[PDB]
C-alpha cells in the first residue's frame, strides 16, 4: 500500500481499478514522496522570507544587510545582529535605541538618560548572566550613538 | 485518426501484465480500446477528480434510484451508451438485452461496434 | 550583481530527481522506453522545473539582491528608496519670420523626419510674437520624456500645421535634461546601499555623510568625544585625500555647525542641538608604495598606476582613522589588479614606504602615497 | 528515409495504356465487353500492375536512400559498411536437487509459456554435477538471438524434459547478452554518413579531429614518433581543461586505435595501418599552499581555509596545460579575504608547495592541493 499521504490521495483521484496494482501503488508512492518533499520544501522557503525565521537563509539576510556572514556563529546571534542592523534607520530615541541594543544582546536593557550633560547611561539585565566578553556591543553602541554623547554601562544578573 | 496502442491490464488480477523481460506487455490499438472501454465503464462519473466530465459513467448511482424496472433498463442503456460513445473509435453501441434472473438482481448484454466495422461502398469514376 | 547562494537540495537535477524516482521500483523494468521510465520522466521534468523556476525565482525576488521588477521597487520602498522618474528635455527655439507673426504656446515643432528616424516632436512652452529683429527665442519641451528629447542644435527646423509669416525656426542649443527612467542597475545599488547603510542621525557616519555632501570634500573622518561629553570633531580632506582647504572647512562648518549664532537660527546645522562640533583637516600621513610592477598589453602604466592609486585610495577609506595599514591588504589590492587583468601581469619587491611592514597610524588618516614601479 | 521520385512513364494509368492500345482500331467496335476489348484490356491492366509495382520497386531498391533489407545491405557492402548483428542472451541458472544428479551441456530450460506469452528457450553451456553441494550454477544462453531473452531474475523455471533428482531450477539474475538486429534507418544513416571525401591520412590534424569527435574531449594534442616507428601520442584534456579520465582515455583509445582485437580481427579505429597510437593525459600538479594563517575572532579555521581553497581552485581552473602558476597573484587570492574580512586576520610565509615564485607547468595541468596552516612555533 502507498505510504505517502499525497500518494494515497493522488491514487484515489484516479479510477478505482488500482486496488491490487502493485505497480501503480508503487508508482504513486514515489510520486507522493516527491510532492511531500516539495510541500516541506515549500514551507521551508516561507521561513527564509523573514530575518526572524531565516534559518539557513539567514546568511542571505546577513548578506542583504552587509553583516559578516559566518556559519560557525550561533544562529540566534546572527538573528540578533541582523534585527538590530535593520532597525538602525530612524531616530535614536531612547525607545528605539533600547530595543536595538536589546535585540542585539537579547537581554533586557534600560537606557538611563544619564544625569551628566552629554552622556547617556545603559543598564542591562539577564536572568542567565553573560559571558566574560561583550565588547562588540560597545563597538555597535559607539557606532550607533550620537557622535556628541558619551556612554556608561552596568550589567545585572 | 491515428489512434495509438496502450498497455495491458488484467482486470481479473488488477495488475499489469509484464513480459519475462520485465517490460509491461504492450498491445494493439484495438486491444487498447477494449481495455479503455472496460475502464471507463467501471469509472464513476464526476467523482474521480483526475478526469473531466466526459469520462466515466453513472451506473452505480442508478442502483439507489427508485425508478421502475423498465425505466432502469432504459437508463442503463443511456448510461452505457453515453459513456462508451465518447471514444472516437466507437461507431455504435446497442442491441441491449436484459435478464432479471432473480426478483431484483439483473444481468444485461450489449453489443459494441467499432469504426472499422463499417461497410464501404465500392465505386469510382 | 550579487548572487544568492541557493542550497543544492533546492536545485536538484532533473535526472537526480528521476533517479530517486526509479529507486522505489523493484521487479519492473525501469529502462528508457518502459512505462515506468516514460511515465515518470515528465513528473521529474516538472518537479525539477518547479523547484528551479518556482522556488528559487520566488525566493530570489523576495530579496533586493535578486529582484528586478515592481518587487524590487516595493523592496526599495520599504527602506525609503524610490526609483527616479523620466523627464522632458528642454531648450530654446530661435524663431525667424515677419515681425508681428503670432505663434502660440503648445505648438508642435519637430526635427527632420527620415527613413531611420520619425519626427521627434517638441512643444512650445511660451506664447510670443516675433521681435524687432525678425526673431524671437521661445523655450520648448520634449513631448516624449526621455533621452529622445535631447536632440542636437539645428535639428528642430520643422513646424507642424499651416502657419505663414514664420520664415524659419531652429534650436541653437543641443537640448538638455531629457532623463529616461532610472535603470534597474542604478536602482538596485541605491536599494542595496539603503539596506546596508545604517542611516542613523547624529552618529559619526551621518557627520561624515553631511561632510561629504559638501562639494570638494573627498573624504571625511569624525571623532566622537575628542574633548569629552558634547564634543565632536570632523576631519575632512580634498578629492586627492590631501589637507582640505580652509574654505572647505568653512563650508562644512557652515553646513553642519555654524559658529555664528542667531536667536531664531541657533545654528541650524545638520548636527543635533547640544552638540559641539569641530571641523578641521587631519594629519595626512602618506604611504608611498614601491614595487617591481610588470604590466600587461592594452594598458598604460601611468593609467594603471592611477587605477591602483584609486584602488588603494579606496582601501584607505577602509583603513580607520588611526588604524593600521596592512602590507598583506596592499598585496591583495595589487594582485587583484592582475587577477582582474587590469594592466598588470606580474609584480614583486613591493615595499610600502620602502618597508614590507604594516604601518600604524597615530590617530591620523593615511594619505594616498605615490606608487613607484621599481 | 527519402521519398522516391518516379518517372512519369512508370506511373501510367491503366486506362491510358488501354486507350493507346485501342487507338489504331477504327473499323471494329471497341465497347467494353466486346471481343476486341476482351483481347486488349487484360494486357493493358497487366501492364499497369507490372509497371506500377514491379518496376517502381526495382527503382526503389537501387539506391541506399530508399533501399531496404538485403538490398540496403549490399549497398552497404559497396562502400564497405556492415550493419550490426544480434546476439543471444547469456546468463547463469541455479539448480537444486539430489547431489548424485548430473546436468549435461546442451540441456534446454525455458520460461513459463502461457496464453498471453510464449516460453523463451535457453540452453546450458556447461556440464556439471551436484555431487558436492545441493546447489550448482550453470552458464546458459538463449537459443534465439535478439533482445528476446534478457529475462528477469526468476523467469527461467521450466525444464522441457524431466531430470531425475532435480528439485528446482531458477535463474538467479537477469540475463544481459541479448541485442537485436540494427535498425534499417540507423544503418541507412551509417551508409550515408560514410561519405567523407578527404582528410583521412592520420596526420596531427586528422588525429586531433578524431580525438575531438569522441565526446568529453575538450582539447587534444599530438606527438609524432614519441616512441619512434611512426608512434603517435594523443594528449587529451577534457571539456573543463582537466585530465581525461581513464574511461574517456579508453573510449578515445578504442575509437581511434582498438587494443582488444583478437586473432581473427583487425583494428577498425580511425588509425590507419602501421600507425601506432596511444592516448595519454597530462599530470595534475597539486598546489599545496603553506602559510601561517591567522583567523578572525571566533570563526571556523576549517571553514575559512575551505573557502580559500575554493577561491584558489577557481583561479587554478583558469590555468591551462603547460601554463604558468602566478604565485604573486595567489598572494592576493589569500589577501582577497583580508580585504573582505572573510576570516583571514593575517598570513605569512605564503608559499605554493614551498615555493615563492611563479611555477611553469610542463606537460602538466594544475589542480588545488592541500591548504596547510603552518602554525610555526
Amino acid at each position: 500500500m502507498i505510504a505517502s499521504k499525497k500518494g494515497k490521495e493522488m491514487l484515489l483521484t484516479l479510477s478505482p481499478i488500482y486496488e491490487q496494482s502493485i505497480i501503480m501503488q508503487s508508482l504513486y508512492e514515489a510520486i507522493g514522496s516527491e510532492f511531500d518533499n516539495l510541500e516541506l520544501l515549500d514551507e521551508e522557503i516561507e521561513l527564509q522570507l523573514f530575518p526572524q525565521s531565516a534559518t539557513w537563509g539567514l546568511g542571505f539576510w546577513e548578506n542583504r544587510v552587509g553583516l559578516i556572514t559566518n556559519l560557525d556563529e550561533d544562529m540566534e546571534t546572527r538573528r540578533r545582529k541582523v534585527i538590530a542592523k535593520l532597525q538602525s534607520k530612524y531616530i535614536m530615541t531612547p525607545k528605539r535605541m533600547s530595543m536595538i541594543l536589546q535585540s542585539y544582546t537579547g537581554a533586557n536593557i534600560k537606557i538611563n538618560e544619564n544625569i551628566s550633560p552629554y552622556t547617556f547611561g545603559v543598564e542591562l539585565t539577564s536572568t542567565q548572566g553573560f559571558p566574560k566578553d561583550l565588547e562588540d556591543l560597545y563597538k555597535r553602541v559607539n557606532v550607533i550613538k550620537p557622535s556628541h554623547l558619551a556612554v556608561s554601562y552596568k550589567l545585572v544578573s | 485518426l491515428d489512434l495509438k496502442g496502450s498497455f495491458l491490464f488484467d482486470f481479473e488480477k488488477g495488475e499489469f501484465v509484464k513480459n519475462a523481460d520485465g517490460t509491461l506487455k504492450k498491445c494493439d490499438k484495438v486491444q487498447a480500446y477494449k481495455q479503455w472501454c472496460q475502464k471507463a465503464i467501471l469509472t464513476p462519473r464526476y467523482k474521480k477528480a483526475a478526469y473531466t466530465n466526459i469520462y466515466g459513467s453513472e451506473i452505480k448511482d442508478l442502483i439507489a434510484s427508485n425508478l421502475s424496472q423498465s425505466a432502469k433498463e432504459l437508463e442503463i442503456t443511456r448510461l452505457i451508451k453515453e459513456t462508451i460513445l465518447v471514444h472516437p473509435y466507437t461507431k455504435e453501441v446497442g442491441e441491449f438485452s436484459f435478464n432479471w434472473l432473480e426478483n431484483s438482481r439483473l444481468v444485461e448484454y450489449e453489443f459494441d461496434v467499432l469504426t472499422i466495422d463499417d461497410e464501404n461502398i465500392v465505386i469510382d469514376g | 550583481e550579487r548572487e544568492l547562494p541557493i542550497p543544492v537540495f533546492l536545485t536538484e537535477d532533473e535526472d537526480s530527481v528521476h533517479e530517486r524516482m526509479l529507486s522505489n521500483f523493484q521487479d519492473v523494468s525501469t529502462l528508457e522506453g518502459d512505462f515506468i521510465y516514460d511515465a515518470t520522466r515528465p513528473t521529474a521534468e516538472q518537479i525539477a522545473e518547479l523547484k528551479q523556476l518556482g522556488l528559487q525565482n520566488n525566493l530570489k525576488i523576495a530579496f533586493p539582491q535578486t529582484s528586478y521588477g515592481t518587487y524590487l521597487e516595493w523592496l526599495g520602498e520599504c527602506k525609503g528608496v524610490f526609483k527616479n522618474q523620466p523627464t522632458k528635455a528642454t531648450g530654446v527655439i530661435t524663431f525667424t519670420g515677419v515681425q508681428g507673426t503670432i505663434i502660440t504656446k503648445g505648438t508642435i515643432v519637430t526635427t527632420i523626419a527620415t527613413d531611420e528616424k520619425q519626427s521627434i516632436e517638441f512643444e512650445l512652452l511660451e506664447t510670443k510674437t516675433i521681435g524687432e529683429n525678425e526673431t524671437v527665442d521661445i523655450k520648448a519641451e520634449s513631448r516624449i520624456v526621455g533621452t529622445i528629447g535631447n536632440v542636437s542644435k539645428g535639428s528642430i527646423s520643422v513646424l507642424l500645421g499651416s502657419i505663414s509669416g514664420v520664415k524659419s525656426i531652429t534650436n541653437k542649443e543641443d537640448f538638455r535634461g531629457g532623463t529616461d527612467i532610472e535603470d534597474e542597475e542604478h536602482f538596485r545599488e541605491r536599494v542595496l546601499v539603503a539596506e546596508q547603510e545604517d542611516k542613523l542621525s547624529g552618529a559619526s557616519s551621518d557627520y561624515i555623510r553631511w561632510a561629504k555632501e559638501v562639494d570638494g570634500v573627498g573624504y571625511a573622518y569624525v571623532v566622537s568625544e575628542w574633548a569629552g561629553a558634547g564634543t565632536v570633531k570632523v576631519l575632512i580632506l580634498d578629492k586627492n585625500r590631501k589637507a582640505a582647504t580652509q574654505e572647505l572647512i568653512d563650508k562644512v562648518q557652515e553646513y553642519i555647525y555654524p559658529l555664528n549664532i542667531s536667536e531664531g537660527e541657533n545654528r541650524d546645522g545638520k548636527a543635533p542641538i547640544g552638540a559641539l562640533v569641530t571641523v578641521v583637516t587631519p594629519d595626512t600621513l602618506l604611504i608611498n608604495v614601491k614595487a617591481s610592477f610588470i604590466f600587461s598589453n592594452g594598458f598604460s602604466e601611468e593609467t594603471v598606476l592611477n587605477n591602483l592609486k584609486t584602488k588603494i585610495d579606496k582601501y584607505l577609506d577602509k583603513i580607520d582613522l588611526g588604524g593600521t595599514v596592512s602590507y598583506n591588504a596592499i598585496q591583495a589590492i595589487v594582485g587583484s589588479m592582475m587577477l582582474t587583468d587590469e594592466g598588470i601581469e606580474d609584480f614583486s619587491n613591493l615595499t610600502i614606504n620602502d618597508v614590507k611592514e604594516n604601518i600604524k597610524l597615530q590617530d591620523q588618516v593615511v594619505g594616498i602615497g605615490e606608487i613607484v614601479n621599481e
